RNA sequence: GUCUCCGUAGUGUAGCGGUUAUCACGUUCGCCUAACACGCGAAAGGUCCUCGGUUCGAAACCGGGCGGAAACACCA
RNA sequence: AUUCAUAAUAACUUUUCGAAUCGCAUGGCCUUGUGCUGGCGAUGGUUCAUUCAAAUUUCUGCCCUAUCAACUUUCGAUGGUAGGAUAGUGGCCUACCAUGGUUUCAACGGGUAACGGGGAAUAAGGGUUCGAUUCCGGAGAGGGAGCCUGAGAAACGGCUACCACAUCCAAGGAAGGCAGCAGGCGCGCAAAUUACCCAAUCCUAAUUCAGGGAGGUAGUGACAAUAAAUAACGAUACAGGGCCC
RNA sequence: UAUCUGGUUGAUCCUGCCAGUAGUCAUAUGCUUGUCUCAAAGAUUAAGCCAUGCAUGUCUAAGUAUAAGCAAUUUAUACAGUGAAACUGCGAAUGGCUCAUUAAAUCAGUUAUCGUUUAUUUGAUAGUUCCUUUACUACAUGGUAUAACUGUGGUAAUUCUAGA
């Protein structure tokens, strides 16, 4: 929070991705770390481009304390982001939003059940009802 | 949504409660039609074709060759208002051991009464079960019951009124001597082999109007036995409490571990949750639980649920062990405990290293009087006198007592249902007490 | 196995594709295609762990599948395609072309190479043979199949494929004084001249090549590849040019740099 | 399915474990040396009879040999690079000639005694450990790290540490502040 | 879990509702040496598994509990 | 090194292939017309080569046993001829003919708490023991046999039959092979959750999107390995080691 | 880190064995157990038997749709956007688990296919198919169902199936 002095290292151009990589190395002195909205932010401005065009992971804070090494990626543009970052990520920071869809578990019991009827099934759903109405 | 109550059943030898029981069962959506006819035809093959309805519950062939009810047997039925289970009372001085483990794990009681002439008298007798079976009911915790009139057609006239009048009123009489009052509990006249009265209003008898009950909760005016188990009060469940589920059996389910199986006296029974058995003192996870062929995820008090162990045997675990959460406060064993115990009569005179078979809850064992401390009135803990030198019939007293068997046991401020027990000498139900305070290992 | 094989564990796959040991459990099978699997090189490693222009598997799907490599001319689309050696790698994006050839050491490299140089491949041509209709045809180490060749041109020999046509342009004959390239085995990427061979009619024809350096080896006529004559190469060769030095000399080089 | 990770014992039980003349030798050693477990002895002899193995499979080789000279030079720049030989040393003859005092004395611990800065070096594997010392700009709390000549300038006190500056410390506020609120 | 056959000194194990004792081994005790040893000369060793009654009176008459010795059972 | 690749003759086919498939952009010539030409692709197709492979095959090498010394050939054994079958060579099989082939240089028969190897423990050297178990090559889906589809199976998370097991039965009948991932009984000295995710490493499909108990993550875990807390530092009461008076 | 010791005898020197000693990706068990990293784990006896829940299905710009499915075409009169199910084309013979069988057998190093098959890929590769081949025939193009679906259903049950 105090001295940040985001010093970037290893930059990389990527006209193949629309993206630019660079190991981003980043000093937290007397204090513990900083936060991922936190280099994000002035990550803008170096690169002169938006907040919502950067990307950060890692950031495993070095022993003893006062350093930490993460690698960050900036994007071009908005479109380019969504079509390129993974979704784990877009949905992390305030791209997108993840849908639950159920678990693993209920999916397969549905597909496996869905796989024991031979059509759409709503010819053999009003047979059994007609049949075991009484 | 309906709400679950558990109920139990009782009465003499050939009043009619396996087949009041297992027709009931049948009229409430129990068992299809080819499953009854089936017990129809095997039991005409045996002999015992009125036993049909009793076969039912009584599923073991000791008891079909026999026509006799031998141990307790569950089975459930929703009623137009909520879901219950019923147990099957023995019905027998040989098996008032198994009948006073049924009793225990129940919340009501169904008193079925002979209506035939002779059979009534037999029934409430010094020797008849009639007067036993009512007094082990509030003796075990069951405050609440109902009481119906069996063999209607048998009775002369059948179906009349007089004869009906008088069982009532012979009841009636007996039944406020123990402590039910006989304004809140219902009579019902019923046929179980003939299925009058029971599910509809009969036919065969217009003369009965209807029976009426005048409690604190609410009223309640049926014409039928199934009305009359709608109107039964839902139970205080104590689910706070730390769990005190004393086990009932334990099976060896084929491919599904060892199952634990028990009612839940007090707390929450939960899949993934050790517990320890008290007497045997055996700790084990539970793999899951069910409630008669269906599976459950919270065990609430008063239910029919059957956890599983897993990690240990069927053997180390066992009836008769309180799954006290191995988190929780568990069940430890009973060295000595301070329970007092009023008596009912015992032919001989009650001193000290005299061990009956302490059925408290659902274990029955020996246990000797260490001494007596204190000769107390008869309500109110009253003390009367300081170090007696004998006990009589008709006398209450505070006493210390060992058992000669490991056993588990609890006070009646900590656990209600746990709490109660009676006592058993000479065949015949010498004392009844409460343990107020306990001495754990 | 009751037939072919679909997987490759990270434990067997060739160890000249650098591939750690921690990351997974199996490795980038390369597809049939050109090259065998154990002498080529698949685009997804080439990719991720050479260039680092991807990270993951499907930034290199996301990047393939959004046509910007050329192998070969062809654009690609297959992430386990097996490119191997004389294969050309052209990118439209970032204005640079890659070509595939072997180092000193016994890996691939990033050689560079101008957009002239990547309009030409070399191959080394292995079946000559007169085919249906009685047309001739020779087989390069890639596999492709030209119609038609130069009569002089024979088994063992280099030809210039034209690449965008597909045409055979210049042909070098396999004599002593050739400039060659070993590929495959214990002393690939070594580049010398033939002095002379010993036939050995019985299969595994041998040749004695030697370095500028006055370094001699003896390498199988099945692993060369002539790619010019003696002192002018046809290919721009990688950085060192198979000088081939010790550990000794390595580590004085190093401590030279540092 | 994945390639198993590879894992190695760091230390030699002694083939006789009763005997009076070495189980004083050691114990002299770890008193002086600040060791608690022996297996800290039996780990760095492990290694000194690494390398003399490694050495004298060196010196059963001619000279200008490749194998024996790149390996030799090699061991002998490591060795001369941790501290444990002298310039003048470098021979290849007095590898062997290594004892495990001269390893010992690399050690963290000892070189912390050395510089003056644990007054005992029972104090100074406490100030090891309790994260108080630093390496250049790195703390360390590992007693053997076997400083390399190099580092031995910038073994100084940690910036985050109550010693060299930085905020007071734990038991120093409570004491602290209860003094001041005692005088409030 | 239900049903059946037995339970008796220390090992053996008798024996028999008005009352439990015997028998060998053993268990000790005086005997000698130095400790012995054999040789010897004498006597210590059971709520009749537990409880409850029947009971003038029971361990044995009866029933409950436990122990052991045998069975059949025991899909939340 | 070929009766090799290949070409041409005379025929054989009941006849193989030689595009009746699909998506975009829609452009030019004029004899001004649904006239005539025309791109970037996908799918499929006969043959050759290549690649991922598959199947045979040359040489050498495996534990203990002679209280196993002869083995094989009835009814295949050795070799030859010719023919069937195979995708091919070949007793692989058939018909005929000859009586051969192996063996103390350890055949053959028996046991194996025997899948083999890369390797692991142990030590100066030599060597001994182990190796089911993460990788490679093999066998099996309870014990055998048979077969369809497909390039590829003699497939069992594909069928058919028998035997030993075993499930649902309103007694006619129907449905199964956990030595796959968890979990249950039994066995024993002896070995884990009936959890989460395709986020990584890959594989497959028409294919960037989907699927994968392959796999990864977490939980149980003292199988084995690495580092390393549980204590240090001043002042006072004694007891010291050089030395000053 | 090329090392020994104790025990036959009144005592000595030997042979000789027992025991001690240290290690084990050799297990099992006992007592105790605070931390970081890494991590084996139903093989040994039973390749003994399995309840239950999963483990392989799959599409583009580009095989087939009028879902009597969903939004809007308004650039589209035949759809031409998205798109369940089904037909079709592929895959399901990979992977995973176990070590029962097996002692020139498997397997390892090393050769051959001039003695064979080879999906999928990669690079190439069909002016010659109207057969009294002039009416014998659409080639700005042929014929036939069938699934899904609509409705009738049967069996207690099955990833059971029929008739229109």
């Amino acid at each position: 929070s105090d001295a940040v002095t985001i010093r970037t290292r290893k930059v990389i151009s990527n006209p193949l991705l629309a993206r630019k990589q660079f190991v981003v190395d980043v000093l937290h002195p007397n204090r513990a770390n900083v936060s991922k909205d936190e280099l994000r932010e002035k990550l803008a401005e170096v690169y002169k481009a938006e907040k919502d065009a950067v990307s950060v992971f890692g950031f495993r804070t070095q022993f003893g304390g006062g350093k930490s090494v993460g690698f960050g990626l900036v994007y071009n543009s908005v479109a380019e982001a969504k079509k390129f970052e993974p979704t784990y990520r877009l949905v992390r920071y305030g791209l997108a939003e993840k849908v639950e869809k159920a678990s693993r578990q209920q999916r397969k019991q549905k597909k496996n059940r869905d796989k024991k009827i031979f059509g759409t099934g709503k010819r053999l759903a009003k047979k059994v009802a007609r049949r075991n109405a009484d | 949504e309906k709400t679950h109550i558990n109920i139990v059943v009782i009465g003499h030898v050939d009043s009619g409660k396996s087949t009041t029981t297992g027709h009931l069962i049948y009229k409430c959506g129990g068992i299809d039609k080819r499953t009854i006819e089936k017990f129809e035809k095997e039991a005409a093959e045996m002999g015992k074709g009125s036993f049909k309805y009793a076969w039912v519950l009584d599923k073991l062939k000791a008891e079909r060759e026999r026509g006799i009810t031998i141990d307790i047997s569950l089975w459930k039925f929703e009623t137009s208002k909520y879901y219950v289970t019923i147990i099957d009372a023995p019905g027998h001085r040989d098996f008032i051991k198994n009948m006073i483990t049924g009793t225990s794990q129940a919340d009501c009681a169904v008193l079925i009464v002979a209506a035939g002439v002779g059979e009534f008298e037999a029934g409430i007798s010094k020797n008849g079960q009639t007067r036993e079976h009512a007094l082990l009911a509030y003796t075990l915790g069951v405050k609440q019951l109902i009481v119906g009139v069996n063999k209607m057609d048998s009775t002369e006239p059948p179906y009349s009124q007089k004869r009906y009048e008088e069982i009532v009123k012979e009841v009636s009489t007996y039944i406020k001597k123990i402590g039910y009052n006989p304004d809140t509990v219902a009579f019902v006249p019923i046929s179980g082999w003939n299925g009058d009265n029971m599910l509809e209003p009969s036919a065969n008898m217009p003369w009965f109007k209807g029976w009426k009950v005048t409690r604190k909760d609410g009223n309640a005016s049926g014409t039928t036995l199934l009305e009359a188990l709608d109107c039964i009060l839902p139970p205080t469940r104590p689910t706070d409490k730390p769990l005190r589920l004393p086990l009932q059996d334990v099976y060896k389910i084929g491919g599904i571990g060892t199952v634990p199986v028990g009612r839940v006296e007090t707390g929450v029974l939960k899949p993934g949750m050790v517990v320890t058995f008290a007497p045997v003192n055996v700790t084990t996870e539970v793999k899951s639980v069910e409630m008669h062929h269906e599976a459950l995820s919270e065990a609430l008090p008063g239910d029919n649920v059957g956890f599983n162990v897993k990690n240990v045997s069927v053997k180390d675990v066992r009836r008769g062990n309180v799954a006290g959460d191995s988190k929780n406060d568990p069940p430890m064993e009973a060295a000595g405990f301070t329970a007092q115990v009023i008596i009912l009569n015992h032919p001989g005179q009650i001193s000290a290293g005299y061990a009956p078979v302490l059925d408290c809850h659902t274990a029955h064992i020996a246990c000797k009087f260490a001494e007596l401390k204190e000769k107390i009135d008869r309500r109110s803990g009253k003390k009367l006198e300081d170090g007696p030198k004998f006990l009589k019939s008709g006398d209450a007293a505070i006493v210390d007592m060992v058992p000669g068997k490991p056993m588990c046991v609890e006070s009646f401020s900590d656990y209600p249902p746990l709490g109660r027990f009676a006592v058993r000498d000479m065949r015949q139900t010498v004392a009844v007490g409460v343990i107020k305070a306990v001495d754990k290992k | 196995a009751r037939g072919p094989k679909k997987h490759l564990k990270r434990l067997a796959a060739p160890h000249h594709w650098l591939l750690d040991k921690l990351s997974g459990c199996y490795a980038p099978r390369p597809s049939a295609g050109p090259h065998k699997l154990r002498e080529s090189l698949p685009l997804i490693v080439f990719l991720r762990n050479r260039l680092k222009y991807a990270l993951n598997g499907r930034e290199v799907k996301a990047i393939l599948m959004q046509r910007h490599v050329k192998v070969d001319g062809k654009v690609r689309t297959d992430t386990t395609y097996p490119a191997g050696f004389m294969d050309v790698i052209t990118l439209d994006a970032t204005n640079e072309n890659f070509r595939l050839v072997y180092d000193v050491k016994g890996r691939f490299a990033v050689h560079r190479i101008t957009d002239e140089e990547a309009s030409y491949k070399l191959g080394k041509v292995k079946k000559v043979q007169l085919g249906k209709k009685g047309v001739p045809y020779v087989v390069t180490h890639d596999g492709r199949t030209i119609r038609y060749p130069d009569p002089n041109i024979k088994v063992n020999d280099t030809v210039k494929i034209d690449l965008a046509s597909g045409k055979i342009t210049d042909f070098i004959k396999f004599d002593a004084g050739k400039l060659v390239y070993v590929t495959g085995g214990r002393n690939l990427g070594r580049i010398g001249t033939i002095v002379h061979k010993e036939r050995h009619d019985g299969g595994f024809d041998l040749v004695h090549i030697k370095d500028s350096l006055d370094n001699t080896f003896v390498t199988r006529l099945n692993n060369v590849f002539v790619i010019g004559e003696q002192g002018k190469p046809y290919i721009s060769l990688p950085k060192g040019k198979g000088i081939k030095l010790s550990i000794a000399e390595e580590r004085d080089r190093r401590r030279a740099q540092q | 399915p994945r390639a198993p990770r590879t894992y190695s014992k760091t230390y030699s039980t002694p083939k006789r474990p009763y005997e009076s003349s070495r189980l004083d030798a050691e114990l002299k050693l770890a008193g002086e040396f600040g060791l608690k477990n022996k297996k800290e002895i039996y780990r760095i002899s492990f290694q000194l009879s690494k390398i003399r193995r490694a050495a004298r499979d060196l010196l059963t080789r001619d000279e200008k040999d490749p194998k024996r000279l790149f390996e030799g030079n090699a061991l002998i720049r490591r060795l001369v690079r941790v501290g444990v030989l002298s310039e003048d040393k470098k021979k290849l003859d007095y590898v062997l000639a290594l004892k495990v005092e001269d390893f010992l004395e690399r050690r963290l611990q000892t070189q912390v005694y050395k510089l003056g800065l644990a007054k005992s070096v029972h104090h100074a594997r406490v100030l090891i450990t309790q994260r108080h010392i630093a390496v250049g700009k790195q703390i360390v709390n590992i007693p053997s790290f076997m400083v390399r000549l190099d580092s031995e300038k910038h073994i100084d006190f940690a910036p985050t540490s109550p010693f060299g500056g930085a905020r007071p410390g734990r038991v120093a506020r409570r004491n602290a502040a209860r003094k001041a609120e005692a005088s409030g």
